[PDB]
RNA sequence: GGGAGAAGGCACGCUGAUAUGUAGGUGAGGUCCCUCGCGGAUGGAGCUGAAAUCAGUCGAAGAUACCAGCUGGCUGCAACUGUUUAUUAAAAACACAGCACUGUGCAAACACGAAAGUGGACGUAUACGGUGUGACGCCUGCCCGGUGCCGGAAGGUUAAU
RNA sequence: UUAGCUAGUAGGUGGGGUAACGGCUCACCUAGGCGACGAUCCCUAGCUGGUCUGAGAGGAUGACCAGCCACACUGGAACU
RNA sequence: GGCGUAAAGCGCACGCAGGCGGUUUGUUAAGUCAGAUGUGAAAUCCCCGGGCUCAACCUGGGAACUGCAUCUGAUACUGGCAAGCUUGAGUCUCGUAGAGGGGGGUAGAAUUCCAGGUGUAGCGGUGAAAUGCGUAGAGAUCUGGAGGAAUACCGGUGGCGAAGGCGGCCCCCUGGACGAAGACUGACGCUCAGGUGCGAAAGCGUGGGGAGCAAACAGGAUUAGAUACCCUGGUAGUCCACGCCGUAAACGAUGUCGACUUGGAGGUUGUGCCCUUGAGGCGUGGCUUCCGGAGCUAACGCGUUAAGUCGACCGCCUGGGGA
RNA sequence: GAGGGCGCUUACCACUUUGUGAUUCAUGACUGGGGUGAAGUCGUAACAAGGUAACCGUAGGGGAACCUGCGGUUGGAUCA
């Protein structure tokens, strides 16, 4: 069924930036709102905003340049079938420094060059290229 | 089944006796129709489109009361005798 | 299910200990009830009594005598247990459960009897007679020219009258 | 294209034995233990630090060198 | 790495173990991460260096020795544990639609057989003929039976079922789906090795039936021959009840579940509203066939029912033969 | 006298012996199929509507490709 809500959440961003949406919506969660908030941080999204009282919406609205998606690609890394936990010196560069990983760490949910200015690993959810 | 024999039912089982969707009523729903229906499986003994509701009947039950085994032991326990089942 | 007791091998006497006769069986007392007697419970005396283990010892040989499987391999024929040539032949012959064909609608067919009758049967096609084959598995292929048998009565020949 | 295996066998108590715990070895009892996370069975093999290759993950392999194990014609047994 | 067509999705479902598991809080801190300690023998490998005139070689210091264990922390994820939620999954209320299944009745049309009437010389057959049926009176024809099987038109890429499949009508038993407003339980979920159940036709066993049709078989032709097509017959079998077999190009050559992504055309089955103001119109569900977009693809093509973008679990393939 | 030694004896155990399986290798008249071969013989089943559309399953038959029955598939051709 619903086996990787984090997966749900990727991929509907991943099909929303591919069919030029503008307002994509998901329902909500701890993990998703902090998810959403290390791309708008980064600047993948323009802004997110979970709209709710028991059970919430959380809505992304995508960023374009010049027509082209911003998000070029975006996958998963630990996905629930066979999860990836990396230490700190084997902690992944994607796309050479240009592109961000984000890593679920001991102090929160935060940009693997965060992670790797604060000495140390994680899990790695995503691979925002 | 007949609407006096599930009010029966939810009235001898029931936790509110309306709210109809409880563990204990659910099984005792599906036993009073998989007892009630082994006569129809001794006469006619080739009904396999039916058997097989029947085998989803007992794929059921045993769904609904593992998960009171797993919730409640001494409700589960109560349960099964209050029943009759076997295991 | 069988093969199979397959084959093949070990122990086996007497005496002592466990146990001055064991486990088990039988149950006298005695005690209590007792719907009171050929009644019922603990109660176990006495009586009987395997079987096993350890030790010792004897003989050349311990089931010591009498009684008491020769075993295995391949194959033919017949499925088997049965039955027969009393008195030279016991089988590969006969039967057999099973298979099929065929006859028979009951006052049955069929047999024994000129005939009555009776068996069939005090049974009624899932029954009965007859024939061939002989469990079970795989199967039963072609021919209706011959001789039978069954269906035809249009025609040829055809008896008594 | 090996699914059953195991009678000192799994455990207990007592005795004995060993430098030392232990079925190591016996008496008696319990009837267990091992097994699809591969027991049992068959075939091959000394193992490792390493070496060769590979960008790397790995693949192959164990020469010299070094550590450990086993054996000393074959099969045993004990002494000092 | 791959599964529509190249080799590859079990025939289809149920389901134990196993794998994965929505969301909120609190605790624990097992997995995870981080520091330290012990340790990873030396040699080798590597980084700086020294020597043999150089190199090979010898050698000093260093990290590495991707590990293991212990202590000490951190709490985001995953796990345990405890309490909650309601969207996932399910239950009730009321209908709708349906060749869904099982059992028993019954109806007519037609074919064949029989029996009887008429009436006379042909019928049947193909490309053309013949075997066959016919002067014992067939074929045609009217009446009365008997029998078995399948259900014309409805009928439509229509419906239902998980797959095989299911087709006149009626009753009895019965499963499933879907829709509406409510209510309720509150993760009860998904997939599933082994295991089990269903599984067309042909085939087998036992016992019935046996009209049509019809492998085997016979006869007639065509042919060079024709053990075939075509013709005349015709037994198994088809059929009914019990079982057994477990296979198909069991096909959508597309495993199940779930999420997201431009549209159009119809069909089907509900349902809300609006004045059903006439056989309307505005929406929401489920199911279903055709065209097609980005995307994908080796191309063909698939295309909101994906072969698109993804996730969970399972099955399977590693050149063609041999097989 | 204790205690010792030799000797006898019982326990354990190797070589050896019998019986009987399990596996594996070699060999074996003859045979089931498979593969390769020089202008061999008999056909012509498949590919086009391959001249009877092929194919899948199953059964029967037949010198052999294959034929026919029953069910299924389009991965079959013609559509004025
Ligand atoms: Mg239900
Ligand atoms: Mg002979
Ligand atoms: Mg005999
Ligand atoms: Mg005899
Ligand atoms: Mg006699
Ligand atoms: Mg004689
Ligand atoms: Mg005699
Ligand atoms: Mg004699
Ligand atoms: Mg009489
Ligand atoms: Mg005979
Ligand atoms: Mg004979
Ligand atoms: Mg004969
Ligand atoms: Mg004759
Ligand atoms: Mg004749
Ligand atoms: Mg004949
Ligand atoms: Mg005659
Ligand atoms: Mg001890
Ligand atoms: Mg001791
Ligand atoms: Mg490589
Ligand atoms: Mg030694
Ligand atoms: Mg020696
Ligand atoms: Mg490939
Ligand atoms: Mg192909
Ligand atoms: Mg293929
Ligand atoms: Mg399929
Ligand atoms: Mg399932
Ligand atoms: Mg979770
Ligand atoms: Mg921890
Ligand atoms: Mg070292
Ligand atoms: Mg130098
Ligand atoms: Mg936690
Ligand atoms: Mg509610
Ligand atoms: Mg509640
Ligand atoms: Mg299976
Ligand atoms: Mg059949
Ligand atoms: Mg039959
Ligand atoms: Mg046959
Ligand atoms: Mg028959
Ligand atoms: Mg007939
Ligand atoms: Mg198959
Ligand atoms: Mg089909
Ligand atoms: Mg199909
Ligand atoms: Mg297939
Ligand atoms: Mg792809
Ligand atoms: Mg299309
Ligand atoms: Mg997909
Ligand atoms: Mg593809
Ligand atoms: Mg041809
Ligand atoms: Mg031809
Ligand atoms: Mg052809
Ligand atoms: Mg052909
Ligand atoms: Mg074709
Ligand atoms: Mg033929």
């Amino acid at each position: 069924s619903m086996q990787d809500p984090i997966a749900d959440m990727l991929t509907r961003i991943r099909n929303g930036q591919a069919a030029n949406k503008a307002a994509v919506t998901m329902p909500s969660s701890k993990l998703k709102v902090a998810i959403a908030n290390v791309l708008k941080e980064e600047g993948f999204i323009e802004d997110f905003k979970v709209e709710g009282d028991t059970k919430p919406e959380l809505e992304l609205t995508l960023k374009y340049f010049q027509g082209k998606a911003v998000v070029e690609s975006i996958q998963r890394v630990s996905r629930p079938g066979l999860r990836i936990y990396k230490r700190k010196d084997e902690l992944p560069k994607v796309m050479a420094g240009l592109g961000i990983a984000v890593v679920s760490t001991s102090k929160g949910v935060m940009t693997d060059r965060a992670a790797r200015q604060a000495g140390l690993g994680g899990e790695i959810i995503c691979y925002v290229a | 089944l007949s609407t006096e024999a599930t009010a029966k039912i939810v009235s001898e089982f029931g936790r509110d006796a309306n709210d109809t969707g409880s563990t204990e009523v659910q099984v005792a729903l599906l036993t009073a129709q998989i007892n009630h229906l082994q006569g129809h499986f001794a006469e006619h003994k080739k009904d396999h489109h039916s058997r097989r509701g029947l085998l989803r009947m007992v794929s059921q039950r045993r769904k609904l009361l593992d998960y009171l085994k797993r919730k409640d032991v001494a409700r589960y326990t109560q349960l099964i005798e209050r029943l009759g089942l076997r295991r």
